[PDB]
């Protein structure tokens, strides 16, 4: 009723608590690491912004922050008897030379009155700032996304700032937050201005992924938060190797996402999650005792039991013939610490400072541990050759770990996080039987509306004719069902006069065809080439 | 002597982008010379090196991308991720204004990277490109 | 290598020989003749198409035993690798993956799945839906475990 | 190039189309549609639990999802979360993305009023301060007690106004805040072209399939095809003078005496004499003035004999003959 008006508002667990004591505790380790790099980035700009006393003293100091994410915020020193202001210029606010000046002079001016306790918004204020506001000026220019701007505007901008170098009560500082590709930037500008730039440049790198000093760190703080109460399987962690390698800019926010979603999967379906604290042994039930039986390492050890002990009268008794000894057989292996966690923490600090190696990934270090490829892991520096015997660990085939583990053995978080998008749509439209289970008898003898043309839509050419496609569409519809369908309702009258018309079938097809190809434009599957002609269209969607 | 024969005004990157995005770049350079009349014959599943680049459309990328990748891949969510990642790097830009380019109206695309940075990034992923450029 | 000796006609007597040994019912046994007659016109190689269709229906008509016995899945393909005298099992699976998408745009298989009620259905509507309560096959399922249990413990005692 | 064309189709009027369309979309596949709707209903507790983690939930899939979102957001979730925190329930702010009249200023002016005006945020209202005003909203919200106070819905996120790039980045900064849950749906096949690793870092999207093969009743309204001129001038002739019917009847006869193209047309002089023959046209001016009315509503064409020809098809003019002229 109201849906054509836009944005109308209206004003209409024993398991989960053990998640709640684990989740936030992990997240205290997350954000405390997040402010560490936040304090790191804010520090290394601040000292380098100051103490650089050049001899010519007629040049601005420039700073190239390579690899930076265009969101790096900056704080400034107080530095009394001089105001220090920050101006940010987003490529959305870069239309010309003119408004790049005019908005920027406006942005400092309100920042100037707020600390001060009619004028014109150009460089007139810059010289008279000594008289307009008393103390001197040191402005800084947070160019947020520098490679999207037309550089001749930027090149003409910096010559305008070059004229401000003759007043001696103002200091200029430029911050170039590039995304990447410093060699691209010295190509675009005028070479007369690069020689203006090259007085005191500083190529500080700011990257979230820099030698994995935080990537290996945040996975390490993940491991102790789940220490001894779970495991991480091999097929799980290689997914974390492969998919996180596909995102260069921000691994660290992504590793929080795919790990915490993985932990959300475990608490939501696994019944033995309650038993990670041994105080919960009183919650034991036969239904819990029944579902413990189908563990693969459980039944395999029983196959190991019979072949080792060909007397099986003991093994048959400890089966479901007893239940007290049966769970006592389980809680024998309950407290398995699995020191692969601790052995990782043993070797992680070692090569960090004993051999002092930094170009390493702790996750595949954990993964090569899971197969036994730690020997073929340390080889890539040839520096643990004196230490491959003391850092050695053979991964033991541990038992009952399949109840306390995380793995994408179901393809869940492969699907629900990285969905094969146009694959799952195209699979939905060719098949349609595994999505959908008086008038439903028609449905068992006639396809749904969107999908029935789709099989011929595959079987059509690159650019297709509209009418012959409908002519082919009329072939798929048999005649007797529609007149059985159009005459199904005796209650309505306005439909029934159309129902008795002898050309109703050929009219109801073009009505139904012009509801489906009407609905293949908002999906972008078919594009109407050369409007006001629309005799032929173009299909972009291919199967792959 | 050493300073008097060099300029020393330039303050060649191996580029930061990932592997599937690297092959995403290596398919985009192909339509600087490969016209639609020739490409589907020479890239079956069964010179303008100097000249200014031609104009893309969408899905011609994935036409070439699916061919030249090492059935081994089908999920294209991260492939769609690195496109607008490459759009923010201004290495492939829109012909029109920078606004409506998402929904498939008439939007043409084009590379903005010279040949040498393509040539290093070909060997950086061990892929051979100079075969398919033939005057 | 009879499969690579191409361009030979499988007549009406010949094709019903090829399906009465694999125990096909009369519903599909006429349909194989019906869709070969569809594909006798637009073919490329007659040996490859005639075997690719007979495997996936036996994958779907015998799945009440195939999902309940994993060993017979090699049995049905190897008895055709001996019948068609193939090279190995490498090329035959390359056929059945090929023609499966080539029959996914037709009518009768979308009937034959929902007529046979065979699939399992409630898994796929929970797998494709992205359900957190879907089955994770790190486990062996309770039925197959009980199939494993009653086979072994009666072998035991 | 003998092509069958949409002009050569048995056409259907306005009331005839929409009624029989309404018959199908409410009686075609009704039983399996709610049968799907009961199956996906068990996923509703799973969405409630993940949404406490501030996850931007995104729904893809074929078919319209508009009915499904409004059941899931309004009736199910929004009172369930208010009961589980402990009074009016949680305010729902939908965004109709299929409505092209959505701007960035107006919806955010709703947002800061939907959110708390604890400070004088109109002081920071200054000239694009929108990203400025939301940045002062974000850092304050980093140190607040974690509870959802608002859930917003964005239908058809690839819509004609929401897909604009200055609006997209605006929603990106909203999603990093923990106090608001972002449940949106798109329909495009190229929807993941919209986001890079910068925005999805702010978004942390997760995905779920919903495919009910809905007809998109509301979403078909703004869209148009040639159903929505031969049909345009079909109504003007129903309200004119009675003489214009006759002088168009004499026009349409000899213009269909010979598709309706240029070559079947007639010269101006003889047509003046022909409409002088039936005591209709006095002269050229009285002919042309009530022929400019057929020109002003683009009901006839002229090219060069001095050929005036009707731009409608061969099939259309005899339909115009036997129905409205007769």
């Amino acid at each position: 009723a109201d849906a054509q008006r836009s944005h109308y508002t209206v004003y209409p667990e024993k398991r989960w608590e053990l998640y709640h004591q684990l989740h936030s505790h992990f997240h205290d380790q997350v954000d405390h690491i997040i402010d560490n790099i936040e304090a790191d980035l804010k520090a290394e700009i601040s000292d380098l912004l100051y103490s650089e006393t050049t001899q010519k003293r007629r040049c601005f100091n420039t700073i190239f922050l390579l690899g930076s994410d265009s969101t790096t915020k900056i704080e400034l020193k107080d530095e009394s008897s001089r105001y220090n202001v920050l101006i940010e210029l987003t490529p959305k606010e870069s239309p010309n030379v003119r408004m790049m000046l005019r908005r920027s002079m406006y942005k400092l001016y309100s920042a100037a009155d707020a600390e001060e306790h009619d004028v014109s918004y150009d460089l007139s204020l810059v010289e008279n700032f000594k008289r307009l506001f008393g103390k001197d000026l040191a402005m800084v220019f947070n160019f947020k996304d520098v490679d999207s701007i037309n550089f001749n505007t930027l090149d003409n901008f910096i010559i305008l700032l070059k004229s401000a170098f003759k007043y001696d009560h103002v200091k200029i500082s430029l911050i170039f937050n590039i995304n990447t590709n410093l060699s691209n930037i010295e190509k675009n500008l005028r070479q007369s201005t690069i020689r203006l730039l090259k007085r005191n440049y500083h190529k500080l790198d700011v990257s979230s992924n820099k030698g994995f000093k935080y990537g290996n760190q945040i996975f390490q703080s993940f491991l102790d938060t789940v220490d001894g109460k779970l495991n991480l399987s091999d097929r799980f962690v290689e997914f974390i190797l492969s998919k996180m390698a596909n995102n260069t800019n921000h691994n660290l926010q992504l590793l929080t996402k795919m790990l915490d979603y993985s932990l959300m999967s475990y608490f939501f379906q696994n019944a033995f999650s309650v038993f990670i604290d041994p105080v919960n042994v009183d919650f034991l039930n036969d239904d819990y005792l029944k579902i413990l039986s189908r563990c693969p390492t459980f039944m395999f050890f029983v196959e190991g039991l019979i072949k080792q002990h060909a007397p099986a009268d003991e093994i048959l008794s400890l089966l479901t013939n007893k239940n007290r000894g049966l769970e006592e057989f389980f809680v024998e292996f309950l407290v398995r610490e699995n020191p692969i966690n601790g052995h990782a923490k043993f070797v992680a600090r070692f090569l960090e400072e004993e051999l002092n190696i930094t170009n390493f990934n702790l996750i595949e270090l954990y993964h090569n541990l899971l197969i036994g490829k730690l020997d073929s892991y340390l080889d890539r520096w040839s520096a643990c050759k004196e230490y491959k015997d003391r850092l050695h660990f053979e991964p033991i085939d541990t038992i009952f770990q399949e109840l306390f583990t995380l793995d994408n053995r179901s393809g869940l978080l492969t699907q629900s996080i990285f969905p094969s998008y146009k694959s799952n749509i195209e699979d939905n439209l060719l098949s349609w039987e595994q999505v959908l289970p008086l008038s439903g008898d028609l449905d068992k003898i006639m396809a749904p509306v969107l999908g029935q043309l789709f099989k011929l839509y595959r079987e059509a050419n690159m650019t297709i004719n509209i009418y012959d496609f409908y002519i082919a569409f009329r072939e798929t519809l048999p005649k007797e069902e529609i007149l059985n369908f159009i005459r199904k309702d005796p209650s309505n009258t306005k439909l029934l006069e159309l129902a008795e018309t002898p050309d109703a079938f050929d009219k109801v097809a073009l009505i139904l065809f012009m509801q489906a190809i009407f609905a293949f434009e908002n999906m972008g599957l078919i594009k109407f080439q050369s409007t006001k002609s629309y005799d032929l269209v173009e299909k972009c969607v291919w199967r792959g | 002597i050493k300073l008097f024969l060099s300029t020393d005004d330039n303050l060649s990157q191996t580029y930061d982008l990932s592997i599937i995005s690297k092959y995403l770049l290596i398919a985009s350079y192909i339509c600087s010379y490969l016209e639609p009349r020739y490409d589907a014959s020479i890239f079956s599943r069964k010179n303008p090196r100097y000249l200014q680049p031609s104009l893309f459309a969408i899905e011609r990328l994935l036409a070439i991308f699916q061919a030249i990748f090492p059935s081994l891949m089908k999920a294209n969510i991260e492939v769609f991720q690195n496109l607008s990642e490459l759009h923010t790097l201004k290495l492939i830009a829109t012909t029109m204004n920078k606004n409506i380019d998402y929904l498939s109206p008439k939007v043409r695309w084009k590379v903005n990277v010279p040949w040498e940075i393509i040539k290093e990034i070909s060997e950086s992923v061990h892929f051979n490109i100079s075969d398919y450029f033939s005057d | 290598s009879l499969l690579v000796k191409k361009y030979c006609k499988m007549t009406t007597e010949e094709i019903i020989r090829l399906c009465n040994d694999f125990e096909l019912p009369r519903e599909v046994a006429y349909k194989i003749v019906d869709e070969y007659n569809i594909n006798a016109s637009r073919l490329v190689c007659p040996w490859q198409l005639v075997c690719g269709l007979v495997l996936n229906c036996t994958f779907i008509v015998f799945n009440e035993r195939r999902r309940k016995d994993p060993r017979i899945d090699h049995f049905i393909v190897s008895k055709m690798c001996s019948l068609m005298l193939t090279s190995k099992v490498d090329d035959v699976i390359e056929c059945v993956k090929l023609v499966k998408e080539l029959i996914i745009g037709e009518k009768w298989f979308r009937d034959l799945q929902i007529r046979y009620d065979d699939f399992r259905y409630d898994e796929i509507i929970f797998r494709k839906l992205g359900s957190m309560l879907q089955t994770t096959n790190i486990l062996v399922t309770d039925d197959q475990y009980n199939i494993w249990k009653k086979r072994i413990e009666m072998d035991l005692a | 190039k003998s092509r069958h064309t949409m002009s050569m189709a048995p056409d259907v009027t306005r009331e005839e189309f929409s009624l029989v369309s309404n018959f199908f979309n409410e009686n075609f596949q009704k039983r399996p549609r709610q049968k799907l709707f009961e199956i996906q209903k068990k996923m509703f507790p799973q969405y409630w639990f993940e949404l406490t983690q501030g996850f931007s939930l995104l729904f893809y899939g074929v078919g319209s999802k508009r009915n499904f979102l409004e059941e899931f957001a309004i009736d199910y979730l929004s009172p369930k979360i208010a009961y589980s925190q402990l009074v009016n329930s949680i305010p729902c702010l939908i965004l109709n993305g299929y409505n092209p009249s959505c701007n960035y200023r107006d919806v955010f002016k709703e947002i800061t009023d939907l959110l708390v005006p604890a400070e004088l945020t109109r002081s920071e209202t200054k000239g694009n301060h929108v990203i400025l005003q939301i940045q002062k909203m974000i850092d304050f919200y980093k140190n607040q007690p974690l509870d959802i106070k608002l859930i917003l819905v964005v239908h058809n996120l690839d819509g004609p106004s929401i897909r604009k790039n200055t609006f997209q980045t605006m929603l990106s900064f909203l999603s990093v805040i923990r106090q608001i849950a972002i449940v949106a749906s798109t329909d495009h096949i190229y929807a993941p072209l919209l986001w890079d690793n910068m925005k999805a870092q702010n978004y942390n999207f997760v995905f779920h399939d919903i495919s009910n093969f809905e007809p998109s009743t509301v979403e078909s309204t703004f869209q148009d095809v040639m159903k929505m001129g031969a049909e345009g001038a079909k109504y003007v002739l129903q309200s004119l003078t009675v003489n214009s019917k006759k002088m168009y009847k004499l026009l349409i006869e000899t213009q269909m005496q010979n598709r309706g193209t240029q070559r079947t047309g007639v010269e101006l002089k003889l047509f003046n004499h022909l409409c002088a023959a039936d005591f209709i046209a006095s002269n050229e001016i009285a002919l042309r003035s009530m022929l400019r009315e057929f020109i002003e509503h683009k009901m006839a064409n002229i090219t060069k004999m001095e050929i005036i020809w009707v731009p409608y098809t061969y099939a259309e003019l005899e339909k115009l003959l036997k129905t409205v002229l007769n």
